[PDB]
């Protein structure tokens, strides 16, 4: 948000009064820019963990485990898989400006595809160093070893485990494609941002005790010495509103950064 | 009789175009599901009050209603407003009318005593029912008198429902915005009578209400919520939405209100000696200004304030009028 | 005097374009919706088009819909009829007619919402002929 | 399509009533207006709202509208009434203002 | 104060207290947000010390990229530096497996 | 741009990065005024030079509408001793269009005309002529000793049972009961008739000789504006940023033909934000969409002044077709990247522009812009019976730096 | 916290004057409602496992 | 409200409105930050559980 234009745009008479308050506008712009860069850092630390973009092999003999719902779909313009497609579907106002993310959704989808391919074709080895390929049956056997279950518990009934995994993936597909609102955690972030912006823009219409809430009315009605006492009132009110918005956005960005750190740790 | 005004009496509050937005306007609106008196003027016309506004509705078959009379005394002692639509021209007129006890239009009603307004123009009331056949026009009007303007809104729609107002929604649009400035407290309809015996319509009263008005993409009000009708509407009003999801929402604040006012002052009766202060024979020299403490009084400051003997009377920390109620 | 005068008539080839202009004086032009009416030689009247008091709503006859375009300029008290792809059938004297009933009085804000059907004042007329 | 049908012509003796009729499938729901046109002159409105005369038209003009027909009538026809009379179906809501086929009243 | 007397000096003084008080509330509010940010990083640094230095961590990419062996803490101005010793494999060779 | 970056940071050396230095905004090309075509001047003369003014208790009321009201001539006249306004500038009345301009006239005793103002208290203000505390308008008064003076036909009200509401008039003449005992029919003990004459004898000194008072009250933008000031309407321009004036509604933006179907009674339009975004032109009655002409931040992409003084400028969210109105070209999704050549090769991000585009300094050596590469492409040789086992290892010491505390300011 | 009650509860003059400042009360009440719901979320998260 | 009439009472009321509004805003800001701290502690407690 441009503090000077939000408080008063297209008016030097108000801008000169606003400079009397000092560097309040510079501080708010600095805070918002810090939040904006912090969002790109949050996306980078979560998704950009693979050094190389791993590719699933053209032939997908993974021991019966079907990952077609999560591997990328090359039949669409984007790298999104089917479940990613389900997820992405389920979820100029006086100074405001929405900057674009550094990593486009295609790039984030490519990062998740690299992570999926590395995990499937090399297990955990690609996180420790160079991706060491291993058949998925043996990878799952040594992942059963990690939970205290011997290897043969997989091999002697590998087909049952593969069928159970496929059924669970299909059930996730059905649940996401249904009417259930499972993605409320992201929709809450979107709604909170939208509501904060709506309240900021809707407090431009408050007069804060001035004769009018529109500066073009005050300037077109009153000579400077009487206009200054009203324009100062509007400046005070709108500056307080913008400070409140920036403070609540700083707190919201702090909790979003905590969530992003948790997501990176989970990854 | 009486009948239910389900969702009638809503109008465009202002001259501002809005589209695809829910706007929370606070203005004199007819409450939803309010009781509107149903008058059978033909087997009379009573003089009805004009409290803040009036929602007037009618479904007559041959346009017998031709206008209205507004005023406070309606006897030539005070200015009164007349709207009567003749076959070819409405006459909106504010004079000191000497209204007859039973106003009606012949098949003719006017005055010119110390008059101060006239606006003769095209009529807004015409015999439109003949084209509709059995379906009957529902003529709706909303009158207001605020900020010196007499505001009229209107909307005519085809209906077939007989005994009561339609179960539907339609926002009334302005007719006129008359700069009038008179005091309006009573009104009555005037009718067109073929037989001039110089001896049907619903009426509801507006109240201050907050309405959440829904403007569709074309800019018309398609539905609305009366925020004070019931708790569900208040929840819809607080969220600025017409559908609410499952949950618990804080809508307002309950507050028990005081039943009566209590005053408990000391049992002091003696009147206080301001006379000795102001009616002193000799006032002190300014370098030796007097200092007379006033205690144990019942002091009446109104006589000091309203007395014309004082050429200057300004109070800084207190208001001259409120000194009597204050205890010092 | 309430009067309407047309202009822009003449001879035109098929497939060419022409624009009529009807000038209004003696009344508030911006209040009244306006009509265009044409009469082929020796034939009856035919309604061409109508335009709202502000130009928001316009209607055309099926014989001219898509080819003609009606417009007005309330700041000049003039009414326009752009004609494109003229054909032989368009040979007719074109009249501009005022509505007997105004749609909205901008001077006082009076919005009757119920109007008489007449068109009291008609223009003098300007001839248009289409031939090769 | 919409064809407000009128007879091509109606003959009337001077001083005799002439009933000029206009017909339409839904004309009863719509308002009807009548325009008088002497040759070489623009139309002049005579009837609107199916029975109303504008100011200045003689009182002997009258009209009616019911069902599928609207009918203009003159109580007494003078020598100057020889003209072309056109009906018009008027409906603002539907944007419907089609004129009629016209009728040349003949005075003989 | 030296230019104006109290009756209208206070009017001009009151504009400075609201401005300076507001300019000071903004400083404290942002330091409270920054203190929480540093507090979150001090809790992470304390967790790295407990888990990486005082022991060996099986958490992937917590104590460095690779298989963690041990970490060494080094002080720095307003922070701490961990030297995460780590075992990363190298020189892969393909082999047929059963 | 580089010097502007250095001034923004208040430093002489700037590190590699992208810095927002200023804000771009298109400037209005010209001015537009569109007032209604009111066909007549205004009768202020009939109010100000009226043969007989009214008493203060029976103040006159004229409603003024359909005027070309030139207030400059009134202000420039030397007769008006008092000419003060409480919600508008007297010199700025002639460029505002108002509604129901009410002109009240009456005669006041003299120096007590000062009671004719919002919030005033006194005999005149409380009981004779009260105007609201939020009054918008002008109070005009001038001495009239040689017109109203002896004379006794001008009266005023001494007493009223309560303070008058704003713009209230009282014509009653019942006897006021000043005391706490009943009084009827005649002025008894502590009981007076509420009115008496001023007594405008010519012998009255300054401050007591009669003063004629005319107070104008205004309402604006509540309705089709009628008492428009004299400013002449100009032509109408569309699709170019321009500051306009529709019936006093001043602003700045680009006007465009609107698809909005305003109802006949609607004069303005507003967005979900309740900001004006459409207006019916008072002359032609067409609806014009008002869009704020293009604005946006300006970001300077610079390597370290150590490396090079060459920079590239990014106009955030601004289209290239209209940037030179203010002051290589490449249309990035984040805005127009000027001064950086686009290269099809994808390298790792150096200076992030946004939307997947990054900029860098490469070499004959200039600022390049490209789509960032996520990493080296790798097709891992997966097979259902192949495993890769490391035959050797590497001990890597990766340093990690974490803040712990900050300065203990107080 | 009720904003209207805390600032100037039971006084319609101030209740009218406070509307000039806009929706500050709505924002403040929304914030504490969020905090209050977050406390229940915290307790449920910690214990209801 | 009992001492002053509305023309000058509103001037005094505005100062109280601004002061109490700033006090309430400060309270909610501190409560938001403290709620963030308590949420961090509750997440830690849930992880420990
Ligand atoms: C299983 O994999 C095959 C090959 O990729 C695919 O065609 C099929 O749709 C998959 N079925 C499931 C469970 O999605
Ligand atoms: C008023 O309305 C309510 C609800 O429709 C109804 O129960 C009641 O009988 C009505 N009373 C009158 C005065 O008609
Ligand atoms: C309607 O009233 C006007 C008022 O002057 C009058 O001139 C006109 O003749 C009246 N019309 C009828 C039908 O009497
Ligand atoms: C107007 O009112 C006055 C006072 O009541 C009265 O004398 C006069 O007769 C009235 N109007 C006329 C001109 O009849
Ligand atoms: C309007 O008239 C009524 C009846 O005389 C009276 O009670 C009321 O106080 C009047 N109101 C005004 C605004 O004068
Ligand atoms: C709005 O107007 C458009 C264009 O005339 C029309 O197609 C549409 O049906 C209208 N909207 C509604 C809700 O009828
Ligand atoms: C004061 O006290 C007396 C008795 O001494 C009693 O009669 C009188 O009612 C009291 N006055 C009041 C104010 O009640
Ligand atoms: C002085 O005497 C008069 C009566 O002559 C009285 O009205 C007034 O109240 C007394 N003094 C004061 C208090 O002004
Ligand atoms: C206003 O009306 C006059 C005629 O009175 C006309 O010449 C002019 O074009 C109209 N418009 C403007 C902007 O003056
Ligand atoms: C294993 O096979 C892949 C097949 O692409 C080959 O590139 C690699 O050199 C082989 N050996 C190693 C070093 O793993
Ligand atoms: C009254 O006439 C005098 C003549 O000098 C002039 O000063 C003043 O402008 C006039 N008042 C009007 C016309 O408003
Ligand atoms: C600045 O550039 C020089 C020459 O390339 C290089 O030696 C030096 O290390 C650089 N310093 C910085 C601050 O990077
Ligand atoms: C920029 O404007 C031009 C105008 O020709 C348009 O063609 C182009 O699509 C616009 N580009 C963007 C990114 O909007
Ligand atoms: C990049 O590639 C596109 C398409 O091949 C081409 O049109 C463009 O000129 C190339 N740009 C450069 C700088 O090579
Ligand atoms: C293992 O790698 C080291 C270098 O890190 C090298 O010196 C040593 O010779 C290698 N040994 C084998 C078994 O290749």
């Amino acid at each position: 948000v441009d503090c000077t234009m939000y408080i008063c745009g297209d008016s030097t008479e108000c801008s000169n009064l606003l400079l009397q308050y000092g560097s309040f506008c510079t501080q708010l712009n600095r805070a918002l820019t810090g939040i904006a860069v912090e969002q790109d850092k949050n996306t980078q630390e979560v998704f950009a963990q693979v050094k190389q973009i791993y590719k699933t092999p053209p032939i997908k003999d993974f021991g019966g485990f079907n990952f077609s719902q999560i591997l990328p779909d090359p039949s669409k313009p984007s790298k999104r898989s089917f479940i990613e497609d389900l997820l992405f579907n389920k979820v100029k106002f006086n100074g405001l400006t929405v900057l674009p993310p550094l990593l486009t959704d295609e790039m984030i989808a490519q990062y998740t595809s690299a992570l999926l391919a590395g995990t499937i074709t090399s297990g955990w080895t690609f996180g420790a160093g160079a991706a060491l390929q291993i058949p998925f049956a043996m990878q799952m056997a040594y992942r059963f070893n990690g939970i205290g279950v011997t290897q043969n518990v997989l091999y002697e009934n590998q087909k049952l485990i593969a069928n159970q995994f496929n059924s669970a993936i299909g059930k996730i597909q059905d649940s996401l494609s249904s009417t259930a609102s499972a993605l409320g955690k992201l929709q809450d972030v979107v709604n909170q941002n939208a509501q904060a912006l709506n309240t900021l823009v809707k407090q431009l219409s408050s007069n804060f005790g001035a004769i009018s809430s529109v500066l073009n009315d005050i300037l077109s009605r009153l000579d400077p010495p009487e206009a200054e006492v009203q324009i100062d009132r509007l400046i005070t009110g709108r500056l307080q509103s913008l400070q409140t918005y920036v403070t609540q956005q700083l707190i919201r960005a702090a909790e979003i950064r905590a969530s992003a750190n948790l997501a990176a740790t989970k990854m | 009789a009486y009948t239910n005004s389900f969702t009638r009496g809503v109008y465009y509050p202002d001259k501002v175009f809005r589209s695809s937005v829910l706007h929370s306007t606070q203005d004199l609106f007819l409450p939803f599901f309010s009781n509107v008196t149903w008058f059978h003027a033909i087997h009379d016309n009573p003089v009805l009050p004009f409290n803040d506004g009036v929602y007037f509705a009618s479904t007559e078959k041959s346009n017998i209603i031709r206008g209205w009379i507004f005023g406070t005394t309606l006897d030539s002692k005070t200015q009164s407003l007349l709207i009567v639509n003749n076959a070819t021209n409405v006459v909106i007129k504010v004079c000191e009318f000497q209204f007859c006890n039973d106003p009606f239009l012949g098949v003719v009603y006017s005055s010119a005593n110390n008059c101060t307004f006239e606006y003769v123009s095209q009529p807004f009331l015409m015999d439109l029912e003949g084209k509709q056949g059995n379906f009957k026009n529902l003529r709706e009007f909303v009158f207001k008198n605020i900020d010196g303007y007499f505001k009229i809104y209107s909307k005519h729609t085809p209906i077939n429902l007989v005994r009561d107002l339609p179960q539907g929604f339609s926002a009334l649009e302005p007719l006129v915005d008359l700069p009038i400035g008179i005091n309006i407290t009573r009104f009555q309809t005037l009718l067109a009578l073929h037989r001039s015996y110089l001896t049907a319509y619903y009426v509801g009263y507006l109240q201050p209400r907050t309405f959440l008005l829904k403007y569709n993409e074309n800019g018309t009000i398609t539905d609305a919520v009366d925020c004070a009708l019931d708790p569900l509407s208040e929840t819809k009003c607080t969220l600025k939405s017409f559908t609410v999801e499952k949950g618990i929402y804080q809508t307002s604040n309950f507050r028990v209100q005081p039943t009566e006012s209590i005053v408990r002052f000391p049992n002091i009766t003696n009147l206080c000696p301001f006379g000795e202060v102001f009616n002193a024979t000799r006032f002190a020299s300014v370098y030796a200004w007097n200092r007379k403490r006033i205690s144990n009084c019942v002091a009446d400051y109104s006589v000091l304030y309203n007395s014309a003997s004082f050429s200057t009377f300004k109070c800084y920390g207190v208001s001259p009028t409120k000194l009597n109620d204050l205890c010092f | 005097q309430v009067q309407l005068v047309e202009s822009g008539g003449g001879v035109v080839q098929p497939g060419r374009s022409l624009r009529l202009s009807c000038a209004a004086s003696g009344f508030t032009f911006s209040n009244y919706g306006m009509h265009w009416v044409r009469q082929a030689p020796g034939k009856g009247l035919e309604w061409v088009a109508i335009i709202s008091f502000d130009g928001s709503n316009r209607y055309y006859a099926d014989s001219v819909k898509g080819r003609f375009t009606i417009s007005r300029d309330n700041s000049k008290n003039t009414l326009y009829l752009q004609m494109d792809s003229l054909r032989a059938e368009d040979t007719a004297v074109y009249y501009c007619a005022k509505d007997l009933s105004f749609y909205y009085d901008i001077s006082t804000g009076y919005y009757p919402q119920s109007y008489n059907s007449g068109t009291d004042v008609w223009g003098q007329g300007t001839t248009v002929t289409v031939s090769s | 399509s919409y064809e407000l049908t009128q007879p091509p012509s109606v003959s009337v003796s001077p001083g005799q009533t002439a009933s000029i009729t206009c017909s339409g499938d839904k004309l009863g729901d719509k308002y009807a207006c009548w325009y008088q046109q002497k040759p070489g002159q623009s139309p002049v409105l005579v009837i609107y709202q199916d029975n109303k005369r504008p100011s200045g038209i003689p009182e002997r003009f009258s009209g009616s509208n019911s069902g599928n027909t609207a009918t203009l009538t003159i109580s007494g026809t003078q020598a100057m009434d020889e003209a072309d009379y056109y009906c018009q179906g008027w409906d603002r809501s539907t944007g419907y203002y089609v004129f009629g086929t016209g009728t040349k009243v003949t005075v003989l | 104060l030296s230019r104006l007397d109290p009756p209208e000096a206070e009017v001009q003084i009151d504009r400075l207290i609201t401005g300076r008080l507001q300019s000071l509330q903004t400083y404290v509010t942002q330091q409270l947000i920054r203190a929480a940010e540093i507090r979150a990083s001090a809790n992470l640094a304390a967790t790295k010390m407990s888990e990486c230095v005082l022991g060996q961590s099986k958490r992937v990419d917590f104590c460095g990229k690779g298989y963690h062996l041990m970490s060494f803490p080094q002080s720095a101005p307003h922070g701490v530096v961990f030297l995460h010793v780590t075992y990363v494999p190298a020189q892969e060779k393909n082999f047929t497996t059963a | 741009p580089l010097s502007e970056t250095k001034c923004t940071l208040k430093s002489f050396t700037v590190e590699k990065g992208i810095y927002q230095t200023s804000n771009f905004r298109v400037q209005p090309t010209e001015s537009i005024v569109r007032f209604p075509n009111i066909t007549n001047l205004c009768p202020f003369g009939e109010v100000f030079n009226a043969t007989r003014f009214a008493s203060v208790y029976a103040w006159n009321r004229k409603r003024i509408s359909n005027c070309v009201a030139d207030y400059s001539v009134l202000y420039n006249s030397a007769s008006f001793s008092t000419f003060k306004c409480y919600g508008v500038s007297p010199t700025k009345l002639n460029d505002l269009c108002f509604t129901n301009v009410y002109a009240d006239s009456f005669v006041i005793r003299g120096d007590e005309v000062r009671q004719i103002a919002p919030g005033q208290t006194g005999k005149i203000a409380d009981y004779n002529y009260k105007l609201p505390d939020d009054f918008t308008g002008c109070v005009i008064a001038w001495n009239s000793n040689n017109l109203d003076s002896g004379n006794y036909n001008y009266l005023y009200r001494l007493f009223r049972k309560s303070n008058l509401k704003p713009f209230e008039r009282d014509i009653s003449t019942e006897i006021y009961q000043a005391g706490s005992t009943p009084c009827n029919g005649v002025e008894g003990f502590n009981c007076y008739f509420p009115l008496q004459s001023y007594g405008f004898q010519p012998t009255n000194g300054v401050g007591y000789q009669p003063y004629r008072v005319v107070v104008l009250s205004f309402e604006l933008l509540h309705a089709p504006a009628t008492v428009c000031g004299p400013k002449k309407s100009t032509n109408l321009v569309k699709n170019k940023c321009v500051n306009f004036n529709f019936n006093g509604l001043t602003g700045t933006g680009v006007l465009t033909e609107s698809n909005k179907k305003f109802l006949p009674f609607q004069q303005f339009g507003r967005d979900i934000a309740d900001t004006t975004d459409a207006v019916r032109d008072p002359q032609t009655l067409e609806i014009l969409d008002i869009t704020p002409c293009s604005f946006g931040g300006v970001s300077v992409i610079t390597p370290g002044t150590n490396t090079s003084n060459q920079v590239a400028v990014l106009y955030q969210g601004v289209n290239c077709t209209e940037v030179p109105v203010a002051i290589n070209v490449f249309q990035t999704r984040a805005g127009c990247l000027i001064g950086a050549e686009h290269v099809n090769n994808s390298y790792e991000c150096d200076i992030p522009i946004g939307a997947g585009i990054c900029a860098s300094y490469q070499t004959s050596q200039s600022i390049i812009a490209y789509t960032m590469s996520l990493g080296a492409e790798n097709s891992v040789a997966y097979s259902n019976n192949s495993i890769a086992i490391p035959t050797n290892f590497t001990i890597s010491v990766t340093t990690e730096i974490l803040p712990v505390s900050m300065t203990k300011t107080s």
